[PDB]
C-alpha cells in the first residue's frame, strides 16, 4: 500500500 | 527478526523537456518488490519479485491509480516549492519521500517513517513520537504550520500503525521464504607486487547475499583497521555482491597475516591466508 | 547542494583472457539524479551499455549500475566515464583487473 493522497506541501 | 515496508518516491521537474519524471519504489526489508515509473505511455505498478505475482489485477489496478494520484500531487508540490524558495521556472528540481513502517518480530510498530527532501536536503520529517514535525528550513515551516493546523500527523499515524503494518504482514506471508535467502561468500587471497620490498594482499568475497558483510585483516591477534584499504560493497549484477579488503605488507611476511570474512550465511567465519599453489 | 559521484569499475566474474564476462560501472552518492555514463574500450565508446533502474539511499543520494558484455584480453584497456553537474570535467575511472 503506497499509498495515495498525501497532503500538499 | 524485525521487518519494514517502505516506499522511496522521486519527482524530478524537467522544464522545457516535458512533464516531471516520477518514480515509486517499494521495499520489504530493504528488498525492492514493486516499482512505478511514469516514463511510459501506459505506466503501471509492476512486481519486482516473483512472489508478488500472486497478487490479482485489482491490487495492481489500485496501486497504479494511487501512484498516478501521487504523481499529480507531487507535480503541484514542485510548483509550490518554487514559490516558497522564489526560484525560476526554468530549473530542474527534485522532491524525494521516504514513507513506511517497521515492526518487531511480534508484529507491532517500532518506527513510522515520513521524510521529505528538496534538492537532496532534508525538508520535513515526522518525528518518532508520530505527533510532531521537524522542519529543516524556513520554507518547510510553512508546510509545518499548515499540517499542524489540519492535524495531518494523527491521520498519518493511523495509516502507519494500521494499514502499513497490515500490508507488511501480508507481503511477509508471501515473500518470507525468499526474503530469508542467503548466499555465503566464496573467499580467496590474491597477491600483487611491483618491483619493491612490499606486497599487497587482497582478500576477496564473492557471490554473497545479502550485502551486509565484514572483512578484516589480522596481524598476530590484532585487527588492522587503520592500515587496510576497503572498497564499498558492490553488486555483481546478478543479485549477489562483492567486496574486498587489502593490506600492504613486507616481502616475505605474507604468512603472518590472516583474512577474516564474517557473513550471516556462514555457520562460522572464514579464515584464510595467501596460498601460492606453485 | 550537489554531491559528487563515486565510481567503481570491475567485472562480474574474475577475469580470464578470452573468456566472456560482464564489466560493471557502479555509480553512487550523486545528486541531482541526471547523469551521463559511458563505457570506453581503448579510448572508444562502447555502444551497447545497459543501465539498471535508478534508486536512492537513506541519505537521499542516488545510485545506478551500468554494465556491458566484454571478453577481456591481455592488452585491452577499459574505462568508465561519468559526466555530472557536480564536476567541472567528466570523470574517468580505468578498469584494474586486480580490483
Amino acid at each position: 500500500f503506497a499509498p495515495g493522497n498525501y497532503p500538499a506541501l | 527478526g524485525p521487518h519494514s515496508l517502505r516506499y522511496f518516491v522521486t519527482a524530478v521537474s524537467r522544464p522545457g523537456l516535458g512533464e516531471p519524471r516520477y518514480m515509486e519504489v517499494g521495499y520489504v526489508d530493504d528488498t525492492e518488490f514493486v516499482r512505478f515509473d511514469s516514463d511510459a505511455e501506459n505506466p503501471r505498478y509492476e512486481p519486482r519479485a516473483r512472489w508478488m505475482e500472486q497478487e490479482g489485477p485489482e491490487y495492481w489496478e489500485r496501486e497504479t491509480q494511487k501512484a498516478k494520484g501521487n504523481e499529480q500531487s507531487f507535480r503541484v508540490d514542485l510548483r509550490t516549492l518554487l514559490g516558497y524558495y522564489n526560484q525560476s521556472k526554468g530549473g530542474s528540481h527534485t522532491i524525494q519521500v521516504i514513507s513506511g513502517c517497521e515492526v518487531g518480530s511480534d508484529g507491532r510498530l517500532l518506527r513510522g517513517y515520513q521524510q521529505y527532501a528538496y534538492d537532496g536536503c532534508d525538508y520535513i520529517a515526522l518525528n518518532e513520537d508520530l505527533k510532531t514535525w521537524t522542519a529543516a528550513d524556513m520554507a518547510a515551516l510553512i508546510t509545518k504550520h499548515k499540517w499542524e493546523q489540519a492535524g495531518e500527523a494523527e491521520r498519518l499515524r493511523a495509516y502507519l500503525e494500521g494499514t502499513c503494518v497490515e500490508w507488511l504482514r501480508r507481503y511477509l506471508k508471501n515473500g518470507n521464504a525468499t526474503l530469508l535467502r542467503t548466499d555465503s561468500p566464496k573467499a580467496h587471497v590474491t597477491h600483487h607486487s611491483r618491483p619493491e620490498d612490499k606486497v599487497t594482499l587482497r582478500c576477496w568475497a564473492l557471490g554473497f547475499y545479502p550485502a551486509d558483510i565484514t572483512l578484516t585483516w589480522q596481524l598476530n591477534g590484532e585487527e588492522l583497521i587503520q592500515d587496510m584499504e576497503l572498497v564499498e560493497t558492490r553488486p555483481a549484477g546478478d543479485g549477489t555482491f562483492q567486496k574486498w579488503a587489502s593490506v600492504v605488507v613486507p616481502l616475505g611476511k605474507e604468512q603472518y597475516y590472516t583474512c577474516h570474512v564474517y557473513h550471516q550465511g556462514l555457520p562460522e567465519p572464514l579464515t584464510l591466508r595467501w596460498e601460492p599453489p606453485p | 547542494i550537489q554531491k559528487t559521484p563515486q565510481i567503481q569499475v570491475y567485472s562480474r566474474h574474475p577475469p580470464e583472457n578470452g573468456k566472456p564476462n560482464i564489466l560493471n560501472c557502479y555509480v553512487t552518492q550523486f545528486h541531482p539524479p541526471h547523469i551521463e555514463i559511458q563505457m570506453l574500450k581503448n579510448g572508444k565508446k562502447i555502444p551497447k551499455v545497459e543501465m539498471s533502474d535508478m534508486s536512492f539511499s537513506k541519505d537521499w543520494s542516488f545510485y545506478i549500475l551500468a554494465h556491458t558484455e566484454f571478453t577481456p584480453t591481455e592488452t585491452d584497456t577499459y574505462a568508465c566515464r561519468v559526466k555530472h553537474d557536480s564536476m567541472a570535467e567528466p570523470k574517468t575511472v580505468y578498469w584494474d583487473r586486480d580490483m
